[PDB]
């Protein structure tokens, strides 16, 4: 508008519709469909079972963040001077003590997670807010002051950043084509597509 | 129009073939001349062409310039305080970097594409960093909390221009877009938040404007606050009301935490500068929620009351820098008896904290009166909440005058010739738009 | 032991090397003192004297998360009501659930 | 003088814990190459990883982040002991 | 009983509750015409137990009169203008001399005067 | 302390000014001084009575052309001496005047 | 004498300032003051906020005794001893659209709990 | 288990300690400044007063 | 160092891009973004800084060019050697102030279209983890690099060697201010 | 160069010495009051607020209770 008189922007009717028109004749897509993996490990119906498919990802990043910690041990032991003490009896209990927490975080995480869908019944940011308090929680059992409130706010608030920019942004943007006509404005009078561009072929790595 | 442009791009121009001597008398001259050719582009500016006045292009949309009702009101305002910003300033480093500085926001105002705007808004990134961060008598804390804030929203801004550059095809103003989208309108959005100070976002501008130089202080007051509403009328409400109409209720609460908070937090201060710079945020919020309403009420009123701060804080920001140069002091509880000491600085200073109280004879005062207005025809409650709280300004406002105003004191400390003609045009614009033509 | 430094006829010279001193900018700055420099700068750097006590967080959420929740509750009953006034259908806010549509009303409509 | 911050803890105390960072230092090498080969061997390993959920994802993310431990902190701490 | 009426020796805290005790007679009195009777009960008032020797006693007096001078503190004391309290004290107080006042402000290094941007 | 050379150039201590009473003589108020009296004060008292009355002679004009009277007056009134849009008196009963 | 009466200077800060300090207002003057008299510090004539409240108690019921018969004991037909000021028609009609008005209380009226609802009427706008 | 928890600087304690010695201004003297909490007290109809106040004839 | 941390990528890229060597994931060019925005903010010494900069851009650029988009990624690499001309042969302070503008991708210079670049073909792939590490990170750096523009102007007196070979640094200066409104058709 | 932290003793006998401090201990209200006169202050400014709340639903409650009446007037009828 750019006028101090009437309002800005504009609306649009309810009643009428527009018929939707193709951007293109023909259709190729180069982006793959999930995998029934993918399916499978989303399923949330058995809590046990999405529990136990997706721990693995939380022991190997247990499993790799000792090995750190564990190296960062190993490398300043002198070869030169014969140690009295056996050095895997003292680097062993760091690694498997940073795999088992790491484990039973991410079990509580994704436990509390499917019982709440399942109990809610419905898809919701509620029950990933939920699952990362307790996780949360569950991390700040004996810890000073701040941290009781601090850990349950940040293991929340991750899966509202994953739920927000890994579900919600996708399918809000996929009409959205950069080709052809705008997708709210076909009757612009733009180059009209027989095909959509493929800028690489399905990846296979 | 082109005129004006041509004459942005002469001022920094002249300084690199100018004497390095007859630096400040040129500056001054081109800072006045630049005021003239705006004077000319509202001249040139026929109300009959109710969309845009003007509209220029160079050859590229990027290169499309025009003026409107906000941008005129803002762009006059820019190049009428100017000048005194000019004079404040001593040395060619100085006078470079806010020649610099003037003609990036004066460009942004009329620019017309969003990727312009965050192009030249953004130029004046480095320096503020080393105006704020300056050896002596800058700090770097201040300076560093600018930059970032500044860097962060304007990025969240351009990714929201890439976005629709790609979808319509188009960046500009003038060709008609409209999106749902919540992230991009959040991506526009975060700049506005941030720019103009909204709670929690306010922390960089007090600590900017204690540690700028006065003329830096008042560009910063004047006119780098008022870009939040360009952006807004320009590039946000035209694209993104669906989703300011989708967040009323939030946008309210933040507006009004931002209002009852600065307020609140301007009672703790003992620095004057600190305290004009929180009367600033308190002051924004008003505006920020009455262009949100999306009314022609609202509209008109938030950009009359940014013409009014936009007269009034920058005459307090120079009064307080003329202040400190006489005494060396910005605490309030060392400055006693201005009112026995300087009597024409206290009748100033007076006048100009009746203004920011919004006193009928001030422009503030028509300019709150339509921003309540436009918040009445949205709900009587909205009104009746900004209106109470005003009292917490009253309250530190007070506090400071009484402070100020006697005691014992061995000091004469009162403005000079010079410092007289630096605020007579301000007080005479703030008579001139309070008895109506604003 | 005082000499005027200003010169309205225009022949003005610092005189760095006279025995008396110029009555410049700085004869009227403020003496200061001690306390209430260390007064200001306690008061600036309140920051390190935070602590984290539940007292603290009670008065921080008391507060300021209760007038941010009073604030919202009453934004969204006016929004209820000029909606009932307007006779729009129920608007879709962000975040009430509404399986309406309406959000901007159509100027050309009859509401 | 001007007002300064205070500084907690004594000038000696604290000059005694900055000097437990002096301790023989390793040459990065030797984490670099076991990192690289480690890494290379993941890379392949990780095309046949199971697809899995971002916000599964996330949370590890965080949880190795909150797991892993900076070079200098061992650095301090390193004890030749049991 | 304030702290600084406390740490007075005996005699003195005496001659104080005498001096409050007239004053207080003086605020809550209409004219100086109810003063003069009950200036004089006041004063048999204290002769009365002035003899007293036992010292638990005279604690006990004591402690009761400075409750009682307490409670009957007015709300507006009768203090002369010109002192402390006073409606004329602070008026237009005299100002003192050796002013610092710097003449012909703006003709010193007219040209130059600005602030600067110092670099490194 | 020696005055300084320039008090000369300021003025003395008024009559009104109290014997006790010190004030910095080199303060300006536009206002006035702490006791004024100025030399020549009969004449400036005089032009500003001048300007009183000749802006009260713009703004009588003024006022007579945007002074309107819808309603008729009860009675006569002062002002039908000076400007002439005043309507007729009409009384109580009704009748014009 | 008004002007150059003596006064006493306050004694400058000698020790370490309170946090708060702001809350105590000083001009240079000796009898610095308080932001607010009452706040901290001597109490005018020794009276604590709970003697205020206590007289205040002692004082309502006296004060209110008056006002709460008439208003809730007392009803319009036993109120005073007259109807309201009766009006012709055309003048009492207008009167009475006055919420404010006087002539709603006219029990005499058959209009009378019409009238009663609206001097009892709304407490916001409905739009 | 090492974590960032035990290295971030958590603001539990006090970085500043204020002084002790803290400045009280000058105040004009009361001499008997004990507060009246008390509405209805002996003290109002106490002999001493009736004696010094209410007795004597004027 | 500076012609070996760009000159070698160029081929690389081209290779990427002709030869269809894209995979789906996305983690290699996050962790190089992440790592390099906090090792630059952490790193004391300069060249760490610059040296983790080009971390922190080549993730992003690899994450760009496995989703096809090679002219942006041949634009960028151009722009970043210029970019980097001036730093990394810092003879002049005003020189190396421009050159470290145009790293952080700041507007009035050629550098902001080139990060640019990157940044408009992230949009169009619509991965929003991608865009939210980009912000934050892009944050991260930018304090590494203000850190730089301090170290010059505003920490002590520098004085540098006197070497008089700047060949091609007043021409890439030079193309840095000039050439971003040429190349605006790009973005 | 600093002011001089020596008092002027001039006027102590005329108006009185400066011994006597304040008793105050500069600190503020309780967290616990605080709640309560926030909590009970804040609602009295904010009257209006009640005020339409209270009519909205008096409205409401009797447009429901007028819809449900016509729901069974309809009915059998
Ligand atoms: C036997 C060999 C020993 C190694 C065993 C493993 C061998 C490798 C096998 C496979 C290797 C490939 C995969 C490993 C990870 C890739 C990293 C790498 O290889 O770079 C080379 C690296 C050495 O490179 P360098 O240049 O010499 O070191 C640079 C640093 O400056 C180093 O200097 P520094 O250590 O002194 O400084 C560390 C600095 C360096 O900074 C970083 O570490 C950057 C990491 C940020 C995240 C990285 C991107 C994450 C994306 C992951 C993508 C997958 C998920 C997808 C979705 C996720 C969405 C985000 O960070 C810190 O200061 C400490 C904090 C660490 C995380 C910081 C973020 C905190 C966020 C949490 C917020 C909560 C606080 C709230 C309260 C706050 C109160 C105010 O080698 C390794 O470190 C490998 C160690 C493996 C341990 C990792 C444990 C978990 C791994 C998966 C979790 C992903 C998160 C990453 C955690 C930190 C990883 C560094
Ligand atoms: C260091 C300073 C020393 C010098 C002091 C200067 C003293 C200033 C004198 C005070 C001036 C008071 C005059 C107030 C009236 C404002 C004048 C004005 O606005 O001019 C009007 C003409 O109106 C008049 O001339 C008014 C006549 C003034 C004299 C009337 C009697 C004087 C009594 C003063 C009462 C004024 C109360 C008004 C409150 C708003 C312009 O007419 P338009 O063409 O319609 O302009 C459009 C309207 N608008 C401005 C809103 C855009
Ligand atoms: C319940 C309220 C219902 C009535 C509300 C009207 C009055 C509300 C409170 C009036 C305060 C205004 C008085 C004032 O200005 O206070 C100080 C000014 O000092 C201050 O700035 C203190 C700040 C007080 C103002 C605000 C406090 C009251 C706020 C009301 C509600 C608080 C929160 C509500 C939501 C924000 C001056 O007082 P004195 O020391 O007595 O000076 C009088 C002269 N003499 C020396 C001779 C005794
Ligand atoms: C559409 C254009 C935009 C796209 C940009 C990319 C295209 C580039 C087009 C313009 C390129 C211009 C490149 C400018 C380079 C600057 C010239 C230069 O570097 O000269 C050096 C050359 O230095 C040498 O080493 C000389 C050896 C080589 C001499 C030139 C070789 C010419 C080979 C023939 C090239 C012809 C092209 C072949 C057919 C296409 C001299 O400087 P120094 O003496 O080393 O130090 C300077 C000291 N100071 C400035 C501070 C005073
Ligand atoms: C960058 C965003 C990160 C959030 C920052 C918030 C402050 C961090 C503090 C940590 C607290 C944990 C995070 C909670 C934030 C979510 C907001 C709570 C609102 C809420 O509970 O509603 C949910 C939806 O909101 C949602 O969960 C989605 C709302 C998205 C969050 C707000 C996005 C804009 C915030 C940006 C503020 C400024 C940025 C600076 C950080 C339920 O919804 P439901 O579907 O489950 O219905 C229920 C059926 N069972
Ligand atoms: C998928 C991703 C999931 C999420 C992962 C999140 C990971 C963290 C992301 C955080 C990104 C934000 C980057 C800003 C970091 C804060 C600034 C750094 C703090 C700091 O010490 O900087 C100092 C001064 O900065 C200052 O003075 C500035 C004060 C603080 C700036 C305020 C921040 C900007 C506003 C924040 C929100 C804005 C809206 C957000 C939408 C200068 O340090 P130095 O130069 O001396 O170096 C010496 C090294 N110690
Ligand atoms: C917690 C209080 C909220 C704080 C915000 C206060 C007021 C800000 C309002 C700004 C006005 C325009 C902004 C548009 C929406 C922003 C946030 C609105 C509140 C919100 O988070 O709603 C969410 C939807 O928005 C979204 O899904 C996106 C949220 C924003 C994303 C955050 C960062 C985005 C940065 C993107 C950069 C540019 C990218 C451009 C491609 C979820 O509400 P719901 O509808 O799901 O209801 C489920 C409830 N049961
Ligand atoms: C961790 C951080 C947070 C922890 C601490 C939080 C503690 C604060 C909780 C209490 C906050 C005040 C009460 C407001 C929320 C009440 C509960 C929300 C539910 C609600 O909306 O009910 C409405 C409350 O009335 C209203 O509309 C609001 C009435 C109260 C507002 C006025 C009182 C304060 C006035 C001060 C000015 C502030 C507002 C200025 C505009 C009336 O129900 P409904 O009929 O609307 O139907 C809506 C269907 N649920
Ligand atoms: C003629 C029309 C009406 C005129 C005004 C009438 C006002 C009547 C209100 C007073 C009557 C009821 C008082 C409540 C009963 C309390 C009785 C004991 C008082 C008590 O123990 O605590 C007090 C609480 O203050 C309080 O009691 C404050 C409660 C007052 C409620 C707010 C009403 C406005 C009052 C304004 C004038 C009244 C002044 C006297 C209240 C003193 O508290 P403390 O200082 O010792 O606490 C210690 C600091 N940690």
């Amino acid at each position: 508008t750019f006028n101090y008189v009437i309002p800005y922007g504009g609306s649009s009717s309810y009643t009428i519709n527009n018929e939707p028109v193709k951007a293109e004749e023909v259709t190729v897509d180069f982006s793959k469909e999930p995998s029934a993996s993918s399916l499978k490990l989303a399923d949330k119906s058995d809590w046990i079972a999405y529990t136990f498919n997706n721990v693995p990802l939380m022991a190997t990043v247990g499993l790799l963040a000792g090995a750190h910690e564990a190296f960062l041990h190993y490398e300043r032991t002198p070869i030169y001077g014969k140690r009295t003490y056996n050095i895997i009896k003292k680097l062993a209990p760091i690694v498997i003590n940073k795999t088992a927490y790491a484990t039973l975080l991410g079990a509580i995480f994704c436990a509390t997670d499917a019982l709440y869908e399942n109990y809610s019944g419905k898809k919701s940011y509620t029950s990933g807010m939920v699952a990362g308090a307790a996780t949360g929680a569950v991390f700040a059992i004996g810890r000073p002051l701040p941290q009781p409130l601090v850990w349950p706010l940040v293991f929340a608030a991750a899966p509202v950043i994953a739920d927000l920019f890994g579900e919600v942004y996708p399918e809000s943007m996929k009409s959205a084509r950069g080709y052809g006509t705008p997708y709210g404005f076909e009757n612009l009078d733009d180059a009209v597509p027989t095909r959509n561009p493929i800028r690489r072929n399905p990846h296979h790595y | 129009m082109s005129l004006y442009l041509f004459m942005l791009f002469l001022q920094p121009l002249s300084l690199s073939f100018v004497s390095r001597s007859f630096s400040k008398i040129s500056s001054l001259m081109m800072s006045f001349a630049t005021l003239w050719s705006a004077v000319y582009m509202w001249f040139t500016s026929n109300g009959a062409n109710q969309t845009f006045y003007q509209v220029v292009s160079w050859g590229s949309d990027w290169s499309t310039f025009g003026v409107c009702y906000t941008s005129l009101y803002i762009s006059l305002l820019c190049a009428f305080i100017f000048p005194i910003c000019v004079i404040l300033v001593q040395g060619y480093r100085a006078l470079s970097i806010l020649i610099c500085i003037q003609t990036a926001v004066s460009l942004s105002i009329v620019s017309l594409h969003m990727l312009a705007f965050y192009a030249l808004f953004e130029s004046s990134l480095l320096l503020f960093f080393i105006l704020i961060g300056r050896r002596k008598y800058g700090s770097l804390s201040a300076a560093y909390n600018i930059s970032i804030y500044t860097f962060i929203s304007a990025l969240g801004f351009l990714i929201s221009a890439f976005w629709l550059n790609w979808s319509f095809g188009s960046v500009c103003a003038l060709l008609p877009n409209e999106e749902a989208n919540s992230f991009v309108a959040f991506g526009i959005f975060i700049l506005l938040w941030v720019k103009a100070p909204l709670v929690p976002f306010h922390l960089w501008l007090p600590e900017a404007h204690v540690y700028a130089p006065t003329a830096g202080s008042v560009l910063l007051a004047g006119v780098l606050l008022k870009i939040s509403i360009v952006g807004l009328h320009v590039f946000f409400l035209p694209i993104c009301a669906s989703s300011i109409v989708k967040a009323f209720p939030l946008i309210l609460s933040i507006c009004l935490g931002s209002f009852i908070f600065s307020s609140f937090s301007t009672l703790k201060q003992i620095d004057l500068k600190k305290i004009v710079a929180y009367s600033s945020i308190s002051h924004m919020a008003i505006v920020f929620l009455s262009s949100a309403t999306n009314s022609g009420l609202g509209i008109q009123g938030a950009v009359l009351y940014c013409i009014a701060h936009g007269l009034i804080s920058p005459g307090l920001f120079l009064l307080v820098g003329i202040l400190y140069k006489n005494t060396n002091t910005k605490l309030v509880f060392y400055l006693r008896g201005l009112s026995q000491q300087a009597p024409v600085w206290w009748s100033v200073w007076v006048f100009f904290m009746l203004g920011n109280l919004a006193f009928p004879l001030f422009p503030n005062f028509i300019a709150e009166v339509v921003c309540l207005s436009a918040l009445f025809k949205n709900h009587e409650l909205y009104a009746y909440a900004f209106i109470f709280f005003s009292f917490v300004g009253t309250v530190y406002s007070s506090t400071v005058l009484g402070r100020l105003k006697g005691g014992v004191s061995s000091q004469c400390v009162d403005a000079s010739r010079l410092d007289v003609i630096s605020w007579n045009p301000l007080v005479l614009a703030t008579v001139v738009t309070g008895i109506g033509y604003m | 032991s005082s000499r005027i430094a200003g010169d309205t006829t225009g022949k003005y010279t610092p005189n760095i090397f006279s025995p008396e001193t110029p009555m410049d900018r700085s004869f009227s700055h403020v003496p200061k003192n001690p306390f209430w420099e260390a007064w200001v700068f306690r008061r600036d750097n309140i920051q390190r004297e935070f602590v984290w006590t539940w007292q603290t967080i009670f008065d921080l959420a008391t507060f300021v998360g209760g007038l941010y929740v009073a604030m919202y509750a009453t934004a969204s009953f006016c929004s209820r009501q000029n909606d009932k006034r307007n006779g729009y259908p129920e608007r879709n806010y962000y975040f009430s659930d509404s399986k309406s549509n309406f959000v901007i009303p159509d100027e050309r409509e009859f509401y | 003088d001007e007002p300064k911050h205070q500084i907690p803890g004594n000038a000696l105390d604290n000059w005694a814990f900055l000097r437990t960072y002096a301790k023989p230092l390793p040459d990065m090498i030797h984490y670099y190459y076991y990192v690289y080969l480690f890494g290379f061997f993941f890379v392949y390993k990780v095309a046949d990883f199971p697809e899995y959920s971002p916000r599964v994802l996330v949370m590890a993310a965080l949880i190795g982040s909150l797991f892993y431990v900076r070079r200098d902190w061992v650095h301090r701490e390193f004890k030749d002991s049991p | 009983a304030s702290e600084a009426v406390l740490r007075l020796p005996h005699k003195l805290r005496v001659m104080r509750m005498y001096r409050t005790g007239l004053k207080e007679i003086v605020n809550w009195s209409y004219g100086r015409h109810e003063f003069y009777p009950r200036a004089n009960a006041l004063r048999m008032e204290f002769e009365a137990n002035k003899e007293l020797s036992d010292r638990e006693q005279i604690r006990k007096l004591v402690l009761h009169g400075e409750d009682l001078l307490a409670r009957f503190r007015h709300w507006e004391p009768t203090i002369r203008s010109e002192f402390v309290g006073g409606t004329v004290y602070g008026v237009w107080p005299q100002h003192c001399k050796d002013v610092k006042f710097v003449p012909n402000p703006a003709y010193i290094d007219e040209f130059k005067q600005g602030d600067t941007v110092l670099l490194y | 302390v020696p005055e300084p050379p320039y008090a000369k150039y300021l003025a003395n201590k008024s009559h009104y000014c109290p014997p006790d009473f010190h004030y910095s003589r080199e303060i300006y108020a536009p206002y006035g001084g702490y006791f004024n009296d100025p030399k020549g004060w009969r004449t400036n008292t005089a032009i500003a009575t001048l300007v009183m009355l000749a802006g009260a002679y713009a703004v009588f004009c003024f006022g007579n052309a945007r002074e309107e009277r819808l309603r008729a007056p009860k009675g006569w009134i002062p002002s039908q001496l000076w400007n002439d849009n005043v309507p007729t008196p009409v009384d109580y009963r009704g009748k014009v005047l | 004498a008004g002007a150059g009466g003596p006064v006493k200077l306050s004694p400058p800060v000698d020790k370490p300032l309170p946090y708060n300090y702001d809350f105590w207002m000083d001009n240079g003057i000796y009898p610095g003051q308080p932001i607010y008299d009452g706040m901290f510090g001597s109490m005018v004539g020794n009276m604590s906020l709970e003697y205020m409240a206590k007289g205040w108690l002692v004082l309502l019921p006296i004060l209110s005794a008056p006002f709460v018969y008439e208003h809730c004991i007392a009803d319009d037909v036993t109120r005073n001893p007259f109807v309201p000021r009766q009006y012709p028609s055309e003048v009492r009609e207008f009167l009475a659209l006055f919420k404010n008005g006087f002539v709603l209380n006219d029990y005499s009226q058959p209009d009378y709990e019409e009238m009663k609802r609206r001097q009892s009427g709304l407490l916001t706008p409905i739009y | 288990v090492k974590t960032l928890a035990d290295y971030i600087h958590w603001r539990n304690k006090p970085s500043s300690i204020p002084p002790v010695d803290e400045y009280r201004p000058p105040v004009p003297l009361v001499n008997y400044d004990k507060l009246s909490t008390q509405f209805f007290s002996k003290l109002d109809n106490d002999p001493v007063i009736n004696r010094v106040l209410r007795a004597p004839k004027v | 160092a500076f012609v070996f941390s760009t000159l070698p990528k160029l081929s690389v890229l081209y290779l990427i891009s002709n030869s269809n060597i894209g995979s789906e994931c996305v983690w290699w060019g996050l962790i190089s973004l992440w790592l390099g925005s906090i090792s630059q903010y952490q790193s004391v010494f300069v060249r760490s800084i610059l040296l983790y900069s080009s971390v922190a851009e080549i993730g992003l650029v690899l994450l760009v060019l496995q989703e096809g988009f090679s002219w942006e990624a041949f634009s960028w690499v151009s722009i970043y050697f210029l970019s980097l001309s001036g730093v990394w042969h810092a003879n002049s302070k005003f020189v190396s102030a421009i050159s470290v503008a145009s790293i952080a991708g700041l507007p009035p210079f050629l550098g902001f279209i080139g990060k640019a670049q990157i940044l408009k073909s992230l949009v169009s792939i619509n991965l929003g983890i991608l865009i939210f590490s980009s912000i934050l990170a892009a944050t991260i750096s930018f304090i590494g690099y203000l850190r730089l523009i301090r170290l010059m102007y505003l920490v002590s007196p520098v004085k540098w060697k006197n070497n008089k070979d700047s060949s091609f640094i007043n021409w890439s200066t030079w193309m840095l201010t000039v050439g971003t409104l040429p190349m605006v058709y790009s973005v | 160069n600093y002011a001089s932290l020596k008092a002027d003793t001039s006027m102590d006998h005329v108006f009185g010495d400066s011994t006597n401090k304040l008793n105050y201990d500069f600190q503020l209200m309780s967290s616990k009051e605080a709640f309560f006169w926030n909590y009970t202050l804040y609602p009295i400014v904010g009257f209006p607020i009640f005020l339409y709340l209270y009519q909205f639903n008096k409205l409401e409650n009797f447009e429901a209770e007028i819809a449900a009446a016509k729901a069974a007037k309809a009915a059998s009828e």
